[PDB]
């Protein structure tokens, strides 16, 4: 109850998972260790080994419990690491990422009744260090008649390589003081790529068309330094 | 112009007038901007609710007017909001701020201020802060095994945040759902080095801005 | 020395106790001991005049200011303060509204402002119409209360300027059917519109004229201080003459303006002779300022060497002392600017003025 599942499978900047390690995930692609440090050191040692029961729940398989107690291995998942610990630090040394050992590992507080959860490093790539960048695209989707027709439209920009950290809605269009036309929409995330979409409801009428000269925006990212914003005038339907 | 604090309330009733704190702070209100509160809910695109003139003529539409009674407070440059009835929809990220007309791009934030529509209920209860230490026997990677464990507390509209946050070095916005228990475990972590686990601990400063509730550890 | 202040706003008296408590004794040299006071604006209108007239006059105060855009009268100006003080000699500073009938000396004895009326914006327009022979121009003010008076200093301007216009004169205070003018002006010398009415009666001409398709080029259109705010700005044509004028559009700052001439009309009269508190303002007391047209003569007669605007040549009618303007251009509402008015002569700054007609050179006017 004091832990649930979460919107994306990344903890991110603000989750609510406070087991997890790094913000984003770990920086393992194969054949490193990935340590999923999922300490607590809560009221849970009531005279004996600390119950913690991780699982995973990537899509397609349902959530199995890997090790019981972190003491003791349970019948049913291969032994392909190494799971022990007793008080508050648990060793989880995850060394072989492979393609089944690539899913948020839900640290279960086992002396909770309640099924909770934890962890959510997913074991993918991150292309927000110096080395890894992601940039994504820079052209702007036209809204359509209809949308400018009904008052509410939405213009949708096309951003396909970026992460839900990473989303610059800081915009600059001479001097402009207004709050609020756009939000943090994200999708479902690839383990190739991380492949998400941005979208945006800005509201934008035929007189507010009218009267809108440019639309240069920032889409300046960490890995998109140079964004070609287009600075389209009206017209544009 | 960036003075413009939007302040909102987390502990009203549900279902009952929302009195939302519009902080004004800044250039003089002359019918200027579109000074409106954008509601922002997911599902949902924002409806253009008016503006307000130099003394106030509640120029917003007419289907959200008799409901939705806007105030004008010029003595104090901050007025308030009669929003009754709060439904699901209408409990979202408000924007309440001035507005070029136009729609030319906004300059603020994009994340909003959450007015959760709660109470002295089970949602929120006292910080059960918890002895974390830091393992210097582990390596996750190139990251480290920071963090807080900070539970029972104001849920995700709480304003928890880093250590002294000057620099926000890995403050950023991630879309999040909010919990059926009300006890949220938002625990804010910057990314820290590897060699900085075990060396230095980091526990996130957990501050209520509704309860005032400065305890984190 | 007892100095009163009427403002409504908590922010305007913050504004008021800042700039009598610190930077006070700057304007000039004299060690200066005035007494600053404010009395806050009743929602009722016959209520705030009998508190003005049982502590203003009551506790010989020689000078006042009315900032506050929500006055009780529901008419933005102020009309019971300056109704009651009128008969002292008073000069009741009346910055907060822009009538040109209530700027001029024959019904309102002492009234002045730092706010340039109709008169003032009108004798802009005048001045920036000799500059590329505007002679032939047409007035499409629909207002009748000022734009009466407007209409009179303009043709007063163009006989005085050795010609005349060809329409000068009101049709309808916001009308619908003014297509008819339209398209005879299609026809006429220059297209420069001349519009000095409210909101709403300049929106219904906006609209008029772009359901007529009025936006062609040669179209210089003359607004004022409030006549583009809010909704308007989208029924007038992209590229309209927004006049601004220093210290006009912030409170704070014209408040701070209008105490700067208050201690600076102050210091004046310190440096003279004859100085003599007004009469109080006691029950059967029906008493005269002595000093009231040598005030006048002071405050409008006169120059200011210092203060706020750090200008010279003040009017003769205290109604804004010529200075340097602040025109910023309305182009699809961007921060472009053309042409500004230097009190003496429009000096052309770095960017050039554009039209809506398309280019930016002298257009077909």
């Amino acid at each position: 109850d004091i832990q649930w599942v979460l919107l994306l499978w990344v903890p991110g900047s603000t989750g609510d998972i406070v087991l997890t390690q790094s913000p984003a995930s770990l920086a393992v692609s194969l054949g490193q260790r990935a340590t999923i440090s999922c300490k607590a050191s809560q009221s849970v040692d009531y005279d004996g080994n600390s119950y913690m029961n991780w699982y995973q729940q990537k899509p397609g398989q349902p959530p199995k419990l890997l090790i019981y107690a972190a003491s003791n291995l349970e019948s049913g998942i291969p032994a392909r690491f190494s799971g022990s610990g007793s008080g508050t630090d648990f060793t989880l040394n995850i060394h072989p990422v492979e393609e089944e050992d690539a899913a948020t590992y839900y640290c279960q507080q086992g002396n909770e009744d309640p099924p909770t959860f934890g962890g959510g490093t997913k074991l993918e790539i991150k292309r927000a260090d110096a080395r890894t960048v992601a940039a994504p695209s820079v052209f702007i989707f036209p809204p359509s008649d209809e949308q400018l027709k009904s008052g509410t439209a939405s213009v949708v920009c096309l951003l396909n390589n970026f992460y839900p950290r990473e989303a610059k809605v800081q915009w600059k269009v001479d001097n402009a003081l207004q709050s609020g036309n756009s939000q943090e929409s994200v999708t479902e995330q690839d383990s190739k790529d991380s492949t998400y979409s941005l979208s945006s409801t800005l509201t934008l009428s035929k007189a507010d068309y009218e009267k809108h000269k440019v639309y240069a925006c920032e889409v300046t990212h960490q890995g998109l330094s140079s964004p070609v914003t287009k600075s389209f005038n009206r017209g544009e339907c | 112009d960036v003075q413009l604090q939007e302040s909102g309330p987390g502990l009203v009733k549900p279902s009952q007038s929302l009195s939302l704190t519009c902080t004004v702070t800044g250039y003089s209100i002359t019918s200027d901007y579109a000074w409106n509160w954008i509601r922002q809910f997911p599902g949902n695109k924002l409806e253009w609710m008016g503006y307000i003139s130099y003394s106030g003529s509640t120029g917003y539409n007419p289907s959200l007017k008799s409901r939705i009674s806007i105030t004008r407070d010029t003595s104090k440059n901050q007025f308030f909001l009669q929003l009754n009835s709060v439904t699901t929809e209408d409990t979202a990220t408000y924007y309440c701020a001035r507005l070029y007309y136009g729609f030319y791009g906004m300059d603020y934030w994009g994340q909003g201020t959450s007015v959760t529509v709660s109470s002295a209920k089970t949602t929120t209860k006292g910080p059960s802060v918890f002895p974390l230490a830091p393992s210097s026997k582990s390596t996750s990677g190139g990251t480290a095994a920071l963090g807080c464990l900070v539970k029972d507390y104001f849920p995700e509209p709480v304003t928890v945040s880093w250590n002294s946050g000057a620099l926000t070095s890995g403050v950023h916005t991630f879309p999040a759902v909010l919990q059926s228990s009300g006890l949220y475990s938002l625990s804010s972590v910057v990314t820290v080095p590897s060699s900085s686990l075990g060396t230095q601990t980091y526990i996130c400063n957990v501050n209520h801005k509704p309860s005032n509730t400065k305890v984190d550890k | 020395v007892n100095i009163g202040a009427v403002l409504s706003t908590r922010k305007h008296e913050q504004m008021f106790r800042e700039a009598v408590n610190q930077a006070n004794k700057r304007h000039g040299s004299w060690k200066i001991q005035l007494n600053a006071t404010s009395v806050t604006h009743k929602p009722n209108a016959i209520q705030m005049a009998l508190s003005v007239c049982e502590d203003l006059i009551s506790s010989q105060v020689y000078a006042i200011l009315v900032s506050h855009p929500p006055t009780p009268n529901d008419h933005f100006t102020p009309t019971p303060v300056s109704y009651t003080a009128g008969f002292y000699r008073i000069p009741v500073l009346g910055l907060t509204t822009r009538m040109s009938i209530y700027s001029d000396k024959s019904i309102h004895l002492s009234f002045l402002r730092t706010v340039p009326p109709y008169s003032h914006q009108s004798s802009v327009w005048f001045e920036m119409m000799r500059v590329y022979n505007w002679n032939h121009i047409i007035l499409l003010v629909s207002d009748d209360h000022e734009g009466r008076a407007a209409q009179k200093r303009l043709e007063t301007l163009l006989e005085e300027r050795e010609s005349k216009a060809e329409k000068v004169l009101q049709f309808d205070p916001g009308t619908k059917n003014v297509t008819a003018l339209l398209m005879e002006a299609r026809e006429l010398e220059a297209r420069v519109i001349i519009l000095s009415a409210s909101e709403d009666d300049a929106a219904t001409v906006y609209r008029a004229a772009a359901m007529l398709n009025m936006t062609g080029s040669g179209y210089v259109w003359l607004v004022g201080e409030r006549e583009i705010s809010g909704n308007a700005l989208r029924y007038a044509p992209d590229g309209i003459i927004g006049l601004q004028l220093i210290n006009g559009k912030n409170e704070s700052a014209h408040i701070s303006d209008a105490v700067g001439v208050v201690a600076q009309a102050v210091h004046e009269l310190l440096e003279k002779e004859n100085i003599t508190d007004p009469p109080r303002g006691c029950v059967g007391n029906t008493n005269i300022w002595k000093t009231g047209p040598l005030f006048k003569r002071v405050l409008m007669s006169s120059k200011y060497a210092d203060g706020v605007t750090g200008r010279v040549e003040f009017n003769e009618d205290g109604d804004r002392k010529f200075a340097n303007y602040s025109i910023m251009n309305l182009q699809n509402r961007k921060l472009v600017q053309v042409g500004i008015y230097n009190g003496t002569h429009v000096i052309p700054n770095d960017r050039k003025i554009i039209w809506p007609g398309g280019e930016t050179e002298k257009p077909r006017g």
